[PDB]
């Protein structure tokens, strides 16, 4: 009998049951989408979108729903923290219900197509045998894909008919769903330009329509037909697997490095925004601008938004998690509730000291305090028998500007050490570790989870492409080689390898 | 059998072969020796001579910090 | 054969001492360039300006300590072309900036692609099945995940392996200290696959060589064989009975035996590749939270896992200063973790 | 370019995809095959016998030309009457239908 | 001049090889 | 415990730089290489004795 | 199936080496042959199925066939004058090389 | 019989492309051994 | 002109002696000069 | 305008095309010079 | 045993009627190769733009281009 790994090959030469199994797969995928949306809606807390955003609660499909212009729910709330005004049919719950209904309809269609498999549409008129004309089917499907791409990019993204896409400022503080106009110059290839998205979809749709018409009109060459085995469907499978793993690599890279299609306000900051001082440089620039305007240090530090401070956190860094640390970051660090303030460390003589921030690589980092010239001035020693930079010797104190602890100065060495330990992670915040019983270990974001999963899928699908291409090219020897295969494999028997018409030398 | 080339055992035991190759191999060996000894190896590939590891300007290890000014930075670091 | 394609295919797929084929045009130039780049980098090019070391025979290194070093971390993930906006056409300064590493890696990947294509082409010319070409996917995946995907998910090419012996040893020790790579289940599967493949090779060789048939009168049994013969040269029944009475289970199918031989190392290498892909984003199975919490609450609880954690901490703290010059880590001697009297 | 030249094709036999057979070879050439074009049938989705035919090309050319004549005259007349460019007229009518 | 010395060293090698192999090479060419 | 043994052994004897450890690593890597090579070569030359709905092991 | 005479092993002077290369040994086919340790022979010879398959593996894929060797190459065409020219050239080149090595170094 | 073989073939180029640089590099490395720091 | 060939065992002996001498030179140079720790 | 990096990119593309053309021309030349007469 | 007749199947029947019809010879392979070469050049250009191996005046290639 058939081995357990060859069961699904019964529908290789059955177009009706191939359609049936594809319909079943589509039904399962739609059902998963609807159920996941409902489950995420049942556990989402939209009370605070500033310090408890979407990405801190481990939401996967909700940012993907929000990216295309869905922000309201039947529950009366809005993803921006406002009040819903006539949510309409297309809310989160509406979309989930639509996906569920679609899955049911696809299930019914799959049943119908499995039962009725002997349609005469699938027969070859010349021989009355089941067959498919793959080049023309590819032409039809390419035409439809180009039409859909053009329609999306022209009506949805541009706002002519659809809502638009999510656009935000570079620091992810003020971001809403807007309508973006196409960009046709060289700036349309900037990965941080939504006009590039609109222009790409329009142009690619037009080219797809033109190529679909070409493939509908022109027959494949005989040499290419024989070489690529266009009468087989496994060649289509291999080529499609190659295309999808290429796309998986591209989307994984785009999500990891960040682009205009992956907003940080929806997915989370990237590791390069932390290891390059993006938000820290912005905060320092804003503070210096306020200070130059004849304002005190506390006044300058009190106008920094809590969102900008929260973005400057190695806990929010996506490259600080673990493979088996399940759940949201709220399950590992606690729900943030307030910004303590900017901790300023001063020497006994008044000189400022700065804590060396902990790099992304290190799980644990030593605590050292540097001055403005980068020289070490204080640290928390490991060997306390002899010390030269001890905090007790130097006499370091910490003062907070802005935030919850504005104007409070700590001089106790234990408290100074404790606050210098938290300055490594960036901006000191207040967390609620009792609501969810948080462990105390950092976790990763949907950005990291997406990148990991799709890289693994891309590698496995590379193997799948190799296997299926080898199987479709080497199809006649799938059961074994010929009984007598010795004359063709004799060294120096023919001038050409495997050619029996060149017997010499 | 044979793919249509002279056997290696036939070639390697030939007076002609060992007369031609009594010049080429030593010539290449001497060419490599002269390439190293004349200082060409240091200049072509930019390796530091034992006296050029540390200059009077800097007594620490070199460090390149700029990606687009990397050419000028490595030109400055290599100054003797 | 009259067309251009036909005559070119006639010449390329000729019976020769060295088979060229259509894939030779991609394999031979890239492989030659990669080998030459490695040899040139290990013999003449240094690593003083990009890493702060010496990595050439010209500077006084042997075969073990010579390597082609990765670019500096400032260059990020730049492809570092000879004509790029960093080297700007200067060959000596391109070599000094670390452009030979990217040269070697980018040519080696295409050489691997060409070699699998050559395997496919030769298999099709001889009219056999492409299982040898399928088996090369495991080495190709290992190379792709270790040398490309892992650095592409990090700060730059600086954290990629360097083409050398001691450089690879440093890479391994870094992976232990920072990632706790030994505690990764995917690496455990890879180790199991490699060791099982070695076991299978040794046991199959010994079993075949010790169940031979008497086809001659001489003590030298290598001369009692002919490749075109029909009968098998060893006793499968005797081998099966021996291993059934010694071990408990034994093979009774030669085809299944040899497919298992093919299957084990490929699966092991693929699992290790998946593990390294996961590790590229610092998604490391580093710790057990229950054990950490118990050891924190109870100062008497100790296992080997905690000792390994302390060893990793020491490795990180003492290697960080020199392994990563860009971070400019200055560590006073009293902050480095240390034991008693050691 | 000879787009109306009577095209010649080839017929490739069906690939053997039987799972119950030991050898499943690819499809060979059945024979040369030159179709006859410019024949209309009751298909409603492909009435003509072949795409590359002189009569079908003539019909396409005539339809294209009639549409182009109407388009040119209409663009000129609308631009003269309304004063808006024929490109901006589409957006203007979309925002507020008018004539 | 340093490369010129190596080229001048390599010239007689090519001369000798051509002197020893020209005959059979021409025979093979025809 | 095995991992701890390996790490302490490296810290005290520098096993990675030992030629005998290099020979052992070459042994295991070559064993895997040759096992895969032999298995693939034997699996690629099977004589046809079955159909496409059953495995060659039944052949 | 295999003709031993057509395997290109007929141009070997040493009879024992010639027999070794074809995978043949006249001594071992005798029923009274005894090897060094003292074990009798069954008359198989080097290979049991030598008659069925023509020859052994040694007689199937030899790696030393003097018959296929080129007729030329066993005699130097350039003769004694060529050897004298070669000797002069090698002496001159050795002198030039040692002079260049000494001069370019630090004595 | 008489056997005549070509002098220059694909095998010739394949052998020499790996043999010539090997000897050049070996000479360079041998020269490298006598350099004093 | 000059009939005769060169013994293959002689060729092998000379090649082996040459490679052994090269390796010995490499080891000696490892014990003195550059990269000799003194 | 066009930056020097763009000029280098275009030159690299042209050089790759030249390398491909040279390889193809050499292969065609040797294939035509030495053919198989069936 | 022709099959199962259906109005939609009869409507879509001409779209699945020419199974093995091919253009003799190499056909339009050279044109497709030209398009493939253009696609490869375009992919190289955009990859170098993202990789910062090519620098353009108006292309910021940073998060600041969202301003
Ligand atoms: C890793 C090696 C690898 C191997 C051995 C194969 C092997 C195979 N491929 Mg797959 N493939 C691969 C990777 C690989 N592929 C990649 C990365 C893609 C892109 C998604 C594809 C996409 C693909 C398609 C679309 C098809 C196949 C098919 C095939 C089959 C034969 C046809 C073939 O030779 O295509 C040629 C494959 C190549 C990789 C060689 C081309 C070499 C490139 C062009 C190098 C040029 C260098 C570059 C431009 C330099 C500058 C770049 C720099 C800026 C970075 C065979 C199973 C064909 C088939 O028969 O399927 C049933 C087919 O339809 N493959
Ligand atoms: C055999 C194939 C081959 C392949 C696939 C590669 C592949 C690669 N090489 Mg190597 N190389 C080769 C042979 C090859 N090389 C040879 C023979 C040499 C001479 C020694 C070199 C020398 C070399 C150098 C010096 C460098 C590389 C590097 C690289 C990269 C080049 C990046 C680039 O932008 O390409 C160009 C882009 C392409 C997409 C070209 C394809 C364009 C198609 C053909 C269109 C043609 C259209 C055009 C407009 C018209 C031209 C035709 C007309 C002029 C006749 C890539 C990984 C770089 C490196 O590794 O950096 C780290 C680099 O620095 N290579
Ligand atoms: C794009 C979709 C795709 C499709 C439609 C196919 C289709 C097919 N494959 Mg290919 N394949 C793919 C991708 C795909 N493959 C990939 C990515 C790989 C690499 C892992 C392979 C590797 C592969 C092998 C090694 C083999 C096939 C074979 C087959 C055939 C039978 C499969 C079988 O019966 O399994 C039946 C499967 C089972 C009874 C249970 C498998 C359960 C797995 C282990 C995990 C559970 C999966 C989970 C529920 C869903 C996955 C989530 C999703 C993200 C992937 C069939 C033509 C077989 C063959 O060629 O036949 C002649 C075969 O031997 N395929
Ligand atoms: C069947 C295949 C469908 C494939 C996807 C089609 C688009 C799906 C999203 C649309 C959607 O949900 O709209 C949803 C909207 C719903 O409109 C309103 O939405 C509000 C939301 O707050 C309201 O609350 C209500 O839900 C509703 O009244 O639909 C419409 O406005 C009607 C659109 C009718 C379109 C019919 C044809 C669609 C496909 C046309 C071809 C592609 C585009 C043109 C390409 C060629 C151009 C030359
Ligand atoms: C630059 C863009 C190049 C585009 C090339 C498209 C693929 C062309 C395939 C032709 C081979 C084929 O299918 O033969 C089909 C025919 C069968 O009929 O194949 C044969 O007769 C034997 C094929 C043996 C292997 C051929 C590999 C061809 C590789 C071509 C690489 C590019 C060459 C560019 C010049
Ligand atoms: C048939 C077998 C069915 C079961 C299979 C085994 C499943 C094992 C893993 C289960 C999750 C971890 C344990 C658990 O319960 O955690 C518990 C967690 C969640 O459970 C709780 O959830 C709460 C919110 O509702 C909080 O977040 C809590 O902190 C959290 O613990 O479960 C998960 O996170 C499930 C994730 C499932 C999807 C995995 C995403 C990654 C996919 C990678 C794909 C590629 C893989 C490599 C290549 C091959
Ligand atoms: C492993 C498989 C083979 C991999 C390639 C090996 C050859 C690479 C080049 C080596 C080289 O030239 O070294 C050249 C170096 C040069 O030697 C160095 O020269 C320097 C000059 O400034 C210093 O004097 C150094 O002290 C001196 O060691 O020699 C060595 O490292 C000595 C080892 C000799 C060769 C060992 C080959 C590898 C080990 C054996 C493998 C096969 C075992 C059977
Ligand atoms: C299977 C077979 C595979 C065969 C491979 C054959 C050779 C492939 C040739 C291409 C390889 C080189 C790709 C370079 C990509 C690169 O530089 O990325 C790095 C650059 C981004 O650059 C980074 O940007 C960051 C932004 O905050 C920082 O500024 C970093 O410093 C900067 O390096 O991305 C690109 O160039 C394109 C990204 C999108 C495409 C992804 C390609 C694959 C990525 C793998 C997954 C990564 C996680
Ligand atoms: C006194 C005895 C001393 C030694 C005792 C040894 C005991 C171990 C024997 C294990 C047999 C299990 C085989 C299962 C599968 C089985 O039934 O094997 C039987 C299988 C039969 O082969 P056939 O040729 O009959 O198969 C025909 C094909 O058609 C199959 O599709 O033979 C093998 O594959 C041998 C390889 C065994 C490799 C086993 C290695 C050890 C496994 C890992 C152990 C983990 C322990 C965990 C503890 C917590
Ligand atoms: C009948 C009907 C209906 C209904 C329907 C329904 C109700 C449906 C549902 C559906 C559903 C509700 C579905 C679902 C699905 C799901 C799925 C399909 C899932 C899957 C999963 C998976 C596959 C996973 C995996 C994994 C794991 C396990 C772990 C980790 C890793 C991974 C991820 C791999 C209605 C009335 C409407 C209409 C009419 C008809
Ligand atoms: C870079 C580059 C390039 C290329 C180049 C080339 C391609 C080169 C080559 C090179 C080469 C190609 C080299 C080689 C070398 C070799 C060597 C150096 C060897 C050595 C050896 C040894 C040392 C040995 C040893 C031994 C003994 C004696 C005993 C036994 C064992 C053994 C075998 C290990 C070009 C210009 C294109 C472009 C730009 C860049
Ligand atoms: C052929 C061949 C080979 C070889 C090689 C070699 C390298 C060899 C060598 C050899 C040799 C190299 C030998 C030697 C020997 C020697 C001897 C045997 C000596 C002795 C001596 C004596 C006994 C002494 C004595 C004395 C005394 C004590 C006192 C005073 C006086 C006198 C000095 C007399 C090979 C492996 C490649 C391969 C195969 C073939
Ligand atoms: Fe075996």
């Amino acid at each position: 009998g058939l081995p357990w790994y060859r069961v699904h090959t019964v529908v290789l030469n059955d177009p009706g049951r191939l359609i049936a199994v594809h319909l079943m797969h589509t039904s399962l995928v739609s059902g998963w989408a609807g159920s996941m949306a409902f489950y995420e809606l049942a556990v989402f807390d939209p009370s605070d979108p500033v310090l408890n955003p979407m990405w801190r609660q481990g939401m996967f499909v909700l940012p993907f729903m929000t990216r295309l212009g869905i922000t309201q729910s039947w529950g009366g709330w809005t993803i921006s923290g406002e009040t819903a005004s006539n949510p309409g049919i297309w809310s989160y719950e509406g979309v989930a219900a639509a996906h569920i209904i679609l899955s049911g309809l696809l299930f019914a269609a799959s049943i119908w197509h499995w039962v009725y498999w002997d349609l005469e549409l699938f027969r070859d008129p010349r021989t009355s045998n089941p067959a498919l004309d793959l080049p023309k089917i590819f032409g039809i499907h390419l035409f439809l894909s180009g039409l859909l791409c053009f329609g999306f990019g022209a009506f949805h993204v541009t706002g002519l008919f659809g809502p638009g896409i999510w656009v935000s400022d570079p620091y992810g503080i003020t971001g809403t769903v807007q309508a973006v106009a196409p960009s046709w110059d060289a700036t349309g290839f900037d990965p941080y330009n939504p006009g590039g998205i609109s222009a790409h979809h329009i142009a690619a749709g037009i080219l797809g329509v033109l190529a679909g018409l070409f493939h509908l009109c022109v027959r494949p060459p005989q040499r290419l037909y024989n070489g690529l085995r266009m009468g087989n469907i496994e060649t289509v499978l291999s080529s499609s697997i190659a295309a999808v793993f290429w796309a998986a690599f591209v989307v994984s890279g785009t999500m990891w490095y960040g682009s205009a299609a992956t907003p940080i306000e929806l997915f989370g900051p990237t590791r390069y925004q932390w290891d390059l001082g993006f938000f820290q440089q912005e905060i320092e620039r804003r503070v210096q601008t306020s200070l130059a305007e004849g304002k005190s240090a506390s006044q300058a530090w009190a106008e920094i938004p809590e969102k900008l401070a929260f973005y400057d956190y190695i806990g929010n860094n996506p490259a600080k998690g673990g493979l088996f640390r399940a759940g949201a970051m709220n399950s590992g660090d606690g729900i943030a509730v307030g910004w303590l303030g900017h901790a300023v460390f001063k020497d006994k003589q008044g000189n400022e000291l700065f804590v060396r921030r902990m790099p992304t690589f290190f799980e644990t980092f030593p605590v050292v305090l540097l001055d403005k010239d980068g020289v070490v001035r204080a640290d928390v020693p490991f060997r306390r028998s002899e010390s030269k930079y001890s905090i007790e010797q130097v006499g370091v104190s910490v003062t907070f500007y802005g935030g919850e602890l504005d104007g409070v100065t700590f001089s106790d060495p234990a408290t100074v050490k404790k606050y210098a330990r938290r300055a490594q992670l960036g901006e000191i915040f207040e967390f609620d570790r009792a609501t969810l019983q948080s462990d105390g270990v950092f976790r990763t974001s949907p950005r990291g989870w997406f990148t990991f999963a799709h890289l693994c899928f891309a590698l496995l699908f590379f193997f799948g492409h190799i296997w299926h291409g080898a199987r479709t090219i080497f199809r006649d020897v799938f059961a074994g080689i010929d009984a007598d295969l010795d004359e063709q494999v004799e060294f120096g028997a023919f001038l050409k390898l495997g050619d029996t018409s060149t017997r010499r030398q | 059998g044979a793919t249509g080339e002279r056997p290696f055992s036939d070639i390697l035991t030939s007076i002609r072969y060992w007369v031609i190759h009594s010049i080429t191999i030593p010539s290449l060996f001497i060419a490599g020796w002269l390439f190293v000894s004349t200082g060409l190896a240091y200049d072509v590939f930019g390796s530091p001579r034992p006296n050029e590891y540390f200059t009077e300007d800097r007594q620490e290890t070199p460090l390149i910090t700029d990606r687009f000014n990397a050419l000028e930075q490595v030109k400055k670091l290599s100054e003797v | 054969k009259r067309g251009w394609f036909d005559v070119v295919d006639d010449w390329l797929r000729r019976d020769r001492f060295v088979f060229v084929g259509w894939s030779g045009l991609l394999l031979f130039p890239t492989a030659y360039l990669a080998l030459g780049g490695w040899f040139t980098g290990t013999t003449f090019v240094t690593s003083w300006y990009t890493h702060g070391l010496a990595s050439s025979y010209l500077e006084g290194c042997n075969f073990l300590t010579a390597a082609v070093s990765t670019p500096a971390n400032s260059m990020g993930h730049s492809l570092l072309f000879l004509w790029g906006p960093e080297a700007q056409g200067d060959f000596t300064r391109w070599c000094q900036l670390g452009g030979l590493w990217t040269f070697v890696a980018l040519h080696g990947s295409f050489s691997l692609i060409g070699f699998m294509l050559r395997q496919f082409e030769i298999a099709r010319s001889v009219k056999i099945r492409p299982y040898n070409a399928i088996a090369f996917s495991a080495p190709i995946s290992v190379f792709v995940s270790v040398f490309l995907i892992y650095p592409l998910g990090q700060s730059g090419w600086f954290f990629a392996p360097s083409f050398g012996v001691a450089a690879i040893f440093r890479f391994i020790l870094f992976f232990q200290g920072f990632h706790n790579w030994t505690l990764n289940p995917f690496h455990m599967m890879g180790v199991a696959g490699v060791l099982g493949a070695a076991l299978l090779c040794a046991i199959h060789g010994a079993t075949v060589e010790n169940t031979l048939f008497e086809d001659g009168d001489g003590a030298n049994t290598f001369r009692a064989f002919n490749p075109t013969q029909a009968e098998e040269t060893y006793s499968m029944v005797t081998a099966n009975r021996f291993w059934s009475q010694i071990f408990g289970v034994a093979f009774s199918n030669k085809r299944w035996l040899h497919f298992f031989m093919l299957f084990v190392p490929v699966t092991g290498l693929w699992m290790s590749a998946i593990g390294v892909v996961g590790l590229a984003l610092n998604l490391r199975a580093y710790d057990f939270v229950s054990q950490e919490i118990r050891a924190a609450e109870d100062p008497e609880f100790e296992t080997f896992y905690t000792k390994n954690i302390l060893l990793n901490e020491g490795i990180r703290a003492w290697m960080a200063a020199q392994d990563q010059p860009h971070e400019k880590l200055v560590f006073p001697e009293e902050v480095l973790p240390r034991g008693n009297a050691l | 370019l000879g787009l109306s030249r009577p095209a010649e094709y080839l017929q490739i036999d069906l690939d053997e995809l039987d799972q119950n057979a030991a050898v499943n070879k690819a499809g060979g050439v059945v024979g040369a095959f030159t179709p006859v074009a410019d024949q209309v049938s009751t298909d409603s989705l492909a009435p003509y016998s072949e795409v590359f035919g002189l009569q079908r090309f003539r019909e396409c050319e005539l339809i294209h030309g009639r549409w182009a004549m109407l388009a040119c005259l209409g663009a000129l007349v609308q631009e003269g009457v309304t004063g808006d460019s024929w490109v901006a007229a589409q957006t203007l009518v979309y925002n507020q239908p008018q004539y | 001049n340093r490369f010129g010395t190596i080229a001048l060293l390599a010239v007689p090698v090519i001369g000798w090889v051509l002197f020893n192999i020209l005959g059979p090479l021409q025979n093979q060419l025809n | 415990g095995t991992f701890n043994f390996m790490i302490v052994f490296q810290a005290e004897h520098n096993i990675l730089m030992h030629p005998f450890h290099m020979l052992g690593v070459a042994g295991v890597f070559g064993g895997s290489l040759f096992s895969a090579m032999h298995g693939s070569l034997v699996t690629s030359s099977l004589i046809r004795e079955t159909t496409e709905n059953e495995s060659a092991n039944e052949g | 199936k295999i003709d031993i005479s057509k395997q290109g092993l007929n141009s070997i002077q040493n009879e024992t080496v010639k027999l070794n290369l074809m995978g043949k040994s006249k001594t071992m086919e005798s029923k009274d042959w005894v090897d060094p340790q003292g074990r009798k022979g069954k008359g198989y010879g080097v290979y049991r199925f030598a008659n069925k398959y023509g020859a052994n593996v040694d007689g199937y894929s030899p790696i030393y066939t003097p018959d296929t060797w080129s007729e030329s190459g066993d005699s130097y065409k350039l003769g004694t004058k060529g050897l004298i020219a070669w000797a002069g050239l090698i002496v001159v080149l050795l002198g030039v090389g040692i002079n260049l090595v000494i001069s370019t170094s630090a004595l | 019989k008489s056997y005549t073989y070509p002098i220059f073939t694909v095998r010739w180029l394949a052998v020499h492309a790996l043999a010539v640089p090997t000897v050049f590099f070996l000479g360079a490395i041998t020269a490298m051994q006598f350099i004093q720091r | 002109g000059t009939t005769g060939r060169i013994p293959l065992w002689l060729v092998g002996t000379v090649a082996g002696v040459a490679v052994i001498a090269l390796v010995g030179i490499f080891f000696y140079g490892s014990y003195v000069g550059l990269g000799s720790s003194l | 305008a066009a930056t020097p990096s763009l000029n280098n990119l275009i030159g690299s593309v042209v050089a790759g095309g030249l390398v491909l053309a040279a390889i193809a021309g050499a292969i065609t030349a040797v294939s035509n010079f030495d053919s198989i007469r069936r | 045993d022709t099959g199962i007749s259906t109005p939609l199947g009869t409507l879509l029947k001409p779209l699945n009627s020419e199974y093995g019809k091919v253009a003799p010879g190499w056909g339009t392979t050279v044109l497709m190769g030209i398009f493939m070469a253009l696609f490869a050049v375009f992919l190289v250009i955009i990859l170098e733009i993202y990789n910062s191996s090519v620098l353009l005046d108006d292309v910021t290639m940073s998060w600041e281009s969202l301003a």
